[PDB]
Protein backbone atom coordinates (compact mmCIF):
# COMPACT_ATOMS: atom_id res chain seq x y z
CA UNK A 1 0.00 0.00 0.00
CA UNK A 2 2.98 2.38 0.32
CA UNK A 3 4.06 0.87 -3.20
CA UNK A 4 2.09 3.11 -5.62
CA UNK A 5 3.70 6.26 -3.82
CA UNK A 6 6.95 4.69 -4.48
CA UNK A 7 6.03 4.05 -7.89
CA UNK A 8 5.41 7.66 -8.28
CA UNK A 9 8.26 9.51 -6.89
CA UNK A 10 10.62 7.85 -10.04
CA UNK A 11 9.12 10.49 -11.88
CA UNK A 12 9.92 12.93 -8.92
CA UNK A 13 11.83 16.12 -10.30
CA UNK A 14 13.56 15.69 -6.38
CA UNK A 15 16.37 13.88 -7.01
CA UNK A 16 16.71 12.77 -3.55
CA UNK A 17 12.75 11.71 -3.39
CA UNK A 18 13.45 9.41 -6.92
CA UNK A 19 16.55 7.57 -5.45
CA UNK A 20 14.72 7.00 -1.67
CA UNK A 21 12.07 5.02 -3.67
CA UNK A 22 14.48 3.27 -6.35
CA UNK A 23 16.64 2.00 -3.63
CA UNK A 24 13.42 0.97 -2.00
CA UNK A 25 12.07 -0.37 -4.42
CA UNK A 26 14.81 -2.16 -5.68
CA UNK A 27 15.23 -3.87 -2.28
CA UNK A 28 11.55 -5.43 -2.32
CA UNK A 29 11.86 -6.98 -5.71
CA UNK A 30 14.51 -8.71 -3.89
CA UNK A 31 12.38 -10.38 -1.49
CA UNK A 32 11.08 -13.80 -3.73
CA UNK A 33 8.54 -13.94 -6.54
CA UNK A 34 5.45 -12.26 -4.54
CA UNK A 35 6.72 -9.31 -3.72
CA UNK A 36 8.08 -9.03 -7.39
CA UNK A 37 4.55 -9.53 -8.04
CA UNK A 38 4.01 -6.42 -6.10
CA UNK A 39 5.87 -4.29 -7.23
CA UNK A 40 5.03 -5.32 -11.17
CA UNK A 41 1.35 -4.63 -9.93
CA UNK A 42 2.25 -1.01 -8.48
CA UNK A 43 3.28 -0.29 -12.22
CA UNK A 44 6.84 0.11 -11.76
CA UNK A 45 7.88 -1.25 -15.37
CA UNK A 46 7.11 1.25 -17.31
CA UNK A 47 8.74 4.04 -15.15
CA UNK A 48 12.03 1.41 -14.53
CA UNK A 49 12.38 1.38 -18.25
CA UNK A 50 12.07 4.96 -18.89
CA UNK A 51 15.08 5.10 -16.40
CA UNK A 52 17.19 3.45 -18.99
CA UNK A 53 18.00 6.64 -20.93
CA UNK A 54 18.48 8.21 -17.51
CA UNK A 55 22.29 10.00 -18.39
CA UNK A 56 22.18 9.84 -14.40
CA UNK A 57 24.79 6.99 -13.38
CA UNK A 58 23.15 6.82 -10.14
CA UNK A 59 19.67 6.66 -10.95
CA UNK A 60 20.96 4.13 -13.95
CA UNK A 61 22.68 1.56 -11.60
CA UNK A 62 19.54 1.50 -9.51
CA UNK A 63 17.31 0.97 -11.91
CA UNK A 64 19.31 -1.84 -13.36
CA UNK A 65 19.83 -3.14 -9.79
CA UNK A 66 15.59 -3.44 -9.78
CA UNK A 67 15.00 -4.87 -13.15
CA UNK A 68 17.87 -7.58 -12.46
CA UNK A 69 15.87 -7.95 -8.71
CA UNK A 70 12.66 -8.14 -10.91
CA UNK A 71 14.04 -10.74 -13.54
CA UNK A 72 14.78 -13.37 -10.70
CA UNK A 73 11.63 -14.31 -10.45
CA UNK A 74 9.62 -16.35 -12.68
CA UNK A 75 9.38 -16.51 -16.14
CA UNK A 76 6.18 -14.51 -16.38
CA UNK A 77 7.69 -11.92 -14.21
CA UNK A 78 10.84 -11.88 -16.65
CA UNK A 79 8.68 -11.88 -19.62
CA UNK A 80 7.15 -8.77 -17.91
CA UNK A 81 10.32 -7.08 -17.97
CA UNK A 82 10.44 -8.21 -21.46
CA UNK A 83 7.30 -6.90 -22.54
CA UNK A 84 7.83 -3.25 -21.01
CA UNK A 85 10.26 -3.15 -23.71
CA UNK A 86 13.81 -2.92 -21.84
CA UNK A 87 15.44 -5.06 -23.58
CA UNK A 88 16.89 -2.70 -26.27
CA UNK A 89 17.74 0.15 -23.84
CA UNK A 90 19.75 -2.65 -21.54
CA UNK A 91 21.24 -4.17 -24.26
CA UNK A 92 22.61 -0.98 -25.74
CA UNK A 93 24.20 -0.95 -22.07
CA UNK A 94 26.74 -3.55 -23.80
CA UNK A 95 28.77 -0.99 -25.34
CA UNK A 96 29.12 1.21 -22.00
CA UNK A 97 32.89 2.17 -21.33
CA UNK A 98 31.57 2.62 -17.74
CA UNK A 99 32.42 -0.85 -16.02
CA UNK A 100 29.71 -0.43 -13.70
CA UNK A 101 26.78 0.35 -15.69
CA UNK A 102 28.50 -2.87 -17.73
CA UNK A 103 28.29 -5.28 -14.68
CA UNK A 104 24.86 -3.96 -14.24
CA UNK A 105 23.39 -4.43 -17.31
CA UNK A 106 25.12 -7.44 -17.52
CA UNK A 107 22.90 -8.81 -14.18
CA UNK A 108 20.25 -8.11 -15.52
CA UNK A 109 20.70 -9.41 -19.16
CA UNK A 110 21.75 -12.49 -17.38
CA UNK A 111 18.65 -13.21 -15.32
CA UNK A 112 16.24 -12.34 -18.44
CA UNK A 113 18.18 -15.20 -20.34
CA UNK A 114 17.72 -17.25 -16.52
CA UNK A 115 13.98 -17.83 -17.92
CA UNK A 116 12.50 -19.87 -20.88
CA UNK A 117 12.58 -20.74 -23.90
CA UNK A 118 10.55 -17.44 -24.59
CA UNK A 119 12.28 -15.07 -22.44
CA UNK A 120 15.95 -16.40 -23.99
CA UNK A 121 14.62 -15.65 -27.24
CA UNK A 122 14.15 -12.27 -26.67
CA UNK A 123 17.94 -11.61 -25.34
CA UNK A 124 19.10 -13.42 -28.97
CA UNK A 125 16.24 -11.30 -30.93
CA UNK A 126 16.90 -8.03 -29.06
CA UNK A 127 20.93 -8.40 -30.28
CA UNK A 128 22.94 -9.10 -27.62
CA UNK A 129 25.50 -12.13 -29.09
CA UNK A 130 27.54 -10.40 -30.68
CA UNK A 131 28.78 -8.18 -27.82
CA UNK A 132 28.83 -10.90 -25.27
CA UNK A 133 31.18 -13.08 -27.35
CA UNK A 134 33.29 -10.15 -27.62
CA UNK A 135 33.12 -9.40 -23.88
CA UNK A 136 34.81 -13.03 -23.59
CA UNK A 137 38.03 -11.14 -24.15
CA UNK A 138 37.59 -9.09 -21.90
CA UNK A 139 40.60 -8.11 -19.35
CA UNK A 140 38.46 -7.46 -16.84
CA UNK A 141 37.68 -10.66 -15.21
CA UNK A 142 34.37 -9.65 -13.59
CA UNK A 143 32.97 -8.80 -17.11
CA UNK A 144 34.57 -11.56 -18.59
CA UNK A 145 32.27 -13.69 -15.53
CA UNK A 146 29.11 -11.98 -16.04
CA UNK A 147 29.37 -12.09 -20.17
CA UNK A 148 30.13 -16.09 -19.14
CA UNK A 149 26.72 -16.42 -17.37
CA UNK A 150 24.53 -15.12 -19.95
CA UNK A 151 25.78 -16.62 -22.64
CA UNK A 152 25.51 -19.80 -20.21
CA UNK A 153 21.97 -19.00 -19.85
CA UNK A 154 21.35 -18.28 -23.64
CA UNK A 155 22.60 -21.48 -24.03
CA UNK A 156 20.57 -23.41 -21.26
CA UNK A 157 17.52 -23.05 -23.67
CA UNK A 158 16.38 -25.19 -26.74
CA UNK A 159 18.79 -26.03 -29.47
CA UNK A 160 17.40 -22.97 -31.72
CA UNK A 161 18.63 -20.95 -28.62
CA UNK A 162 22.04 -23.18 -28.40
CA UNK A 163 22.50 -23.04 -32.28
CA UNK A 164 22.75 -18.78 -32.14
CA UNK A 165 25.27 -18.98 -29.44
CA UNK A 166 27.65 -21.15 -31.83
CA UNK A 167 26.38 -18.64 -34.85
CA UNK A 168 27.65 -15.83 -33.13
CA UNK A 169 31.22 -17.67 -32.84
CA UNK A 170 31.15 -18.23 -29.04
CA UNK A 171 32.93 -21.46 -28.86
CA UNK A 172 36.54 -20.91 -30.25
CA UNK A 173 36.92 -18.35 -27.09
CA UNK A 174 35.03 -20.67 -24.44
CA UNK A 175 37.70 -23.33 -25.71
CA UNK A 176 40.42 -20.64 -25.57
CA UNK A 177 39.20 -20.28 -21.68
CA UNK A 178 39.87 -23.93 -20.92
CA UNK A 179 43.63 -23.26 -20.46
CA UNK A 180 42.99 -20.14 -17.92
CA UNK A 181 44.83 -20.63 -14.49
CA UNK A 182 41.82 -18.56 -12.97
CA UNK A 183 39.62 -21.71 -11.52
CA UNK A 184 36.26 -19.57 -11.31
CA UNK A 185 36.72 -18.44 -15.33
CA UNK A 186 37.66 -22.04 -16.29
CA UNK A 187 34.60 -23.48 -14.63
CA UNK A 188 32.10 -20.78 -15.78
CA UNK A 189 33.23 -21.65 -19.24
CA UNK A 190 33.21 -25.50 -18.47
CA UNK A 191 29.48 -24.48 -17.75
CA UNK A 192 28.85 -22.80 -21.02
CA UNK A 193 30.14 -25.58 -23.02
CA UNK A 194 28.42 -28.20 -20.61
CA UNK A 195 25.37 -25.96 -21.26
CA UNK A 196 25.72 -26.06 -25.21
CA UNK A 197 26.30 -29.80 -25.68
CA UNK A 198 23.14 -30.51 -23.44
CA UNK A 199 21.71 -29.80 -27.10
CA UNK A 200 21.39 -32.17 -30.57
CA UNK A 201 23.73 -33.77 -31.98
CA UNK A 202 24.37 -30.96 -34.47
CA UNK A 203 25.40 -28.76 -31.11
CA UNK A 204 27.49 -31.57 -30.12
CA UNK A 205 29.52 -31.79 -33.02
CA UNK A 206 30.52 -28.16 -33.15
CA UNK A 207 31.78 -28.54 -29.74
CA UNK A 208 34.31 -31.40 -30.80
CA UNK A 209 35.01 -29.35 -33.75
CA UNK A 210 35.96 -26.44 -32.26
CA UNK A 211 38.68 -28.81 -30.49
CA UNK A 212 36.98 -29.13 -26.90
CA UNK A 213 37.67 -32.91 -26.75
CA UNK A 214 41.52 -32.66 -25.93
CA UNK A 215 41.06 -29.89 -23.41
CA UNK A 216 38.33 -32.34 -21.38
CA UNK A 217 40.24 -35.03 -21.60
CA UNK A 218 43.26 -32.95 -19.51
CA UNK A 219 40.79 -32.05 -16.91
CA UNK A 220 39.71 -35.03 -15.59
CA UNK A 221 43.44 -35.24 -14.78
CA UNK A 222 42.56 -32.33 -12.30
CA UNK A 223 43.15 -32.42 -8.66
CA UNK A 224 40.32 -29.69 -8.15
CA UNK A 225 37.04 -31.49 -7.95
CA UNK A 226 34.66 -28.53 -8.83
CA UNK A 227 37.04 -28.18 -11.92
CA UNK A 228 37.14 -32.24 -12.71
CA UNK A 229 32.97 -32.08 -11.67
CA UNK A 230 32.39 -29.56 -14.44
CA UNK A 231 34.83 -30.99 -16.99
CA UNK A 232 32.90 -34.43 -16.50
CA UNK A 233 29.12 -32.87 -16.71
CA UNK A 234 30.95 -31.44 -20.24
CA UNK A 235 31.90 -34.93 -21.52
CA UNK A 236 29.58 -36.84 -20.13
CA UNK A 237 26.96 -34.45 -22.38
CA UNK A 238 29.07 -34.82 -25.23
CA UNK A 239 28.99 -38.73 -24.60
CA UNK A 240 25.42 -38.52 -25.25
CA UNK A 241 25.24 -37.72 -28.96
CA UNK A 242 25.48 -40.26 -31.61
CA UNK A 243 27.95 -42.76 -32.45
CA UNK A 244 30.27 -40.26 -33.91
CA UNK A 245 30.00 -38.15 -31.56
CA UNK A 246 30.65 -41.66 -28.71
CA UNK A 247 33.35 -42.48 -31.38
CA UNK A 248 35.42 -38.56 -30.70
CA UNK A 249 35.46 -38.84 -27.29
CA UNK A 250 36.83 -42.33 -27.08
CA UNK A 251 39.87 -41.36 -29.89
CA UNK A 252 40.77 -38.48 -27.41
CA UNK A 253 41.39 -40.88 -24.75
CA UNK A 254 38.75 -40.47 -22.23
CA UNK A 255 37.90 -44.09 -21.29
CA UNK A 256 40.88 -44.63 -19.68
CA UNK A 257 40.18 -41.73 -17.21
CA UNK A 258 37.05 -42.77 -16.98
CA UNK A 259 37.62 -45.93 -15.45
CA UNK A 260 40.48 -44.17 -13.37
CA UNK A 261 37.62 -41.93 -11.82
CA UNK A 262 35.00 -44.82 -11.31
CA UNK A 263 36.33 -45.59 -7.63
CA UNK A 264 36.71 -41.26 -7.05
CA UNK A 265 36.19 -40.79 -3.23
CA UNK A 266 33.44 -37.85 -4.55
CA UNK A 267 30.44 -39.67 -4.62
CA UNK A 268 29.12 -36.87 -7.97
CA UNK A 269 32.27 -37.69 -9.73
CA UNK A 270 31.91 -41.12 -9.32
CA UNK A 271 28.58 -41.66 -10.65
CA UNK A 272 29.52 -39.00 -13.75
CA UNK A 273 32.33 -40.81 -14.11
CA UNK A 274 30.10 -44.14 -14.05
CA UNK A 275 27.48 -42.73 -16.04
CA UNK A 276 29.60 -41.37 -19.04
CA UNK A 277 31.69 -44.74 -19.28
CA UNK A 278 28.31 -46.57 -19.42
CA UNK A 279 27.16 -43.89 -22.38
CA UNK A 280 30.56 -45.18 -24.47
CA UNK A 281 29.51 -49.08 -23.48
CA UNK B 1 19.77 -26.95 -19.22
CA UNK B 2 21.63 -25.01 -16.05
CA UNK B 3 20.41 -21.84 -15.47
CA UNK B 4 21.33 -19.23 -13.08
CA UNK B 5 20.19 -15.80 -11.45
CA UNK B 6 22.46 -13.37 -9.80
CA UNK B 7 20.00 -10.67 -7.14
CA UNK B 8 21.38 -7.36 -6.49
CA UNK B 9 21.37 -6.61 -2.64
CA UNK B 10 22.57 -4.68 -0.17
CA1 LIG C 1 15.96 18.27 -9.14
CA1 LIG D 1 35.64 3.06 -17.56
CA1 LIG E 1 44.62 -19.68 -10.11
Amino acid sequence: SELPQMVQQLNSPDQQELQSALRKLSQIASGGNEQIQAVIDAGALPALVQLLSSPNEQILQEALWALSNIASGGNEQIQAVIDAGALPALVQLLSSPNEQILQEALWALSNIASGGNEQIQAVIDAGALPALVQLLSSPNEQILQEALWALSNIASGGNEQIQAVIDAGALPALVQLLSSPNEQILQEALWALSNIASGGNEQIQAVIDAGALPALVQLLSSPNEQILQEALWALSNIASGGNEQKQAVKEAGALEKLEQLQSHENEKIQKEAQEALEKLQ
Amino acid sequence: KRKRKRKRKR
